[PDB]
């Protein structure tokens, strides 16, 4: 329906192939989207670390907030999108979010420019483009 | 010069890759090698489109191949054309997509 | 190998700007970011940044030391740095902010860039005192 | 795989970059090409070299310098040869890599 997989044999192959590339493109991308939905303390928590391994550390042992991207993060949809390597200890438990090491590492990489409007939206239009090929992939492959 | 679009004098390499780009840092043009990366005719082609941004110039279409990116003798920069600076946040943001995936 | 210290030189006050305008704005990151959160694009940003004046802050006596004046490019335009007794950052300063990664805000780095901020100093007249 | 260590197999280059490492990102996997980053041996080094542009790594392969700057897109063929993988170098290696490009 929207021509996800390009024709060509092996269709079902290639489209898992597809699904497996997104979600795991999808963990990174949720867990910026989760940073910039909590950008002051997740900055705070940085600045308060002594080195970026400290600060990897800390992202990852306490629950943030889901904020502007809560709705999404708490669809049915979104968890059946999780890549099924991703632990039970990590995504959200009693309303917050758990990130994982690979997560954390891609926010203490991020610019400082991606703290602009038209940068943060672009993210967040990224990610919710993720969930809605992952949507459809699974469904194809669900007959 | 970082930025800097130059002209590909190997006549073997020109049909694909007729123009190629410095992304270098200025600061270290005492080395005597430069990081650029190639451009291809949107003609000879979809392109990944954050790893391989369109740069519509006065030369023309092209597909700026961030994943041939590529170390080059400095020698090789001996025809500069025009410039790229107004794309440097596109150019910086593809590299980093080949490399961090953010 | 005079020609190399003096190649050596310009380029060290080329670094040694970039890491002043690096220090100015890791002195005001609350500041620097609610502005760069504020502004629609990066373009926007870069321009909030070099129209205003920033406050010296904590960096006021690192910025004012003797062998500052003499680490300044000689393409910088008088209008750069400080006036009376703000900063004002030049394209490539804001650009460099813009495009720093999180984890430069840590302790270690952000220790890092002064410290080497102030090794150029010395480097600089070093290499003048070669010439 | 990224930071992924593989042996250089060209013999003709193979004395002066006897090992690259793979710094492409792995979401990018479908490519056929690799962005990669020859090592080469501290001792045949005839000069100290920047250590911003150039990381030093002392691996049980031995005692290289990563020459960022020589930096290059390979056909994914040449991979043939993995041995090692220097993930805990990360940081150290986009620094490198930052430092060629944006400058600071």
């Amino acid at each position: 329906s929207s021509g996800l997989v390009p024709r060509g044999s092996h269709m079902t192959r290639r489209t898992i192939f597809e699904l497996r590339k997104a979600r795991d493109r999808a963990h990174i991308l949720e867990g910026l989207a989760l940073a910039l939905a909590n950008i002051d303390e997740i900055i705070e928590l940085i600045k308060n670390a002594p080195t970026p391994a400290e600060a990897k550390e800390g992202l990852i042992s306490r629950g943030w907030d889901l904020g502007n991207v809560a709705s999404m993060l708490e669809r049915a949809g979104t968890d059946a999108a999780r890549p099924d390597w991703l632990e039970p200890e990590f995504g959200i438990r009693e309303g917050k979010y758990f990130l994982t090491e690979q997560q954390a590492q891609a926010i203490l990489e991020l610019r400082l420019h991606r703290l602009t409007g038209l940068e943060h939206e672009k993210i967040l239009d990224e990610y919710k483009a993720l969930l809605d090929e992952i949507a459809e992939l699974m469904h194809i492959l669900a007959s | 010069s970082q930025f800097t679009l130059y002209k590909n004098k190997d006549k073997s390499s020109a049909k694909t890759y007729p123009y190629f780009v410095d992304v270098q840092s200025d600061l270290l043009d005492n080395l005597n090698t430069r990081l650029v990366i190639p451009l291809t005719p949107i003609e000879l082609l979809k392109a990944p489109s954050h790893l391989c941004p369109t740069i519509h110039i006065d030369e023309g279409d092209f597909i700026m191949l961030t994943q041939q990116m590529t170390s080059v003798p400095v020698k090789i920069l001996s025809e500069p054309v025009n410039e790229l600076s107004t794309f440097r946040n596109e150019i910086i943001a593809a590299i980093d997509f080949l490399i961090t995936g953010i």
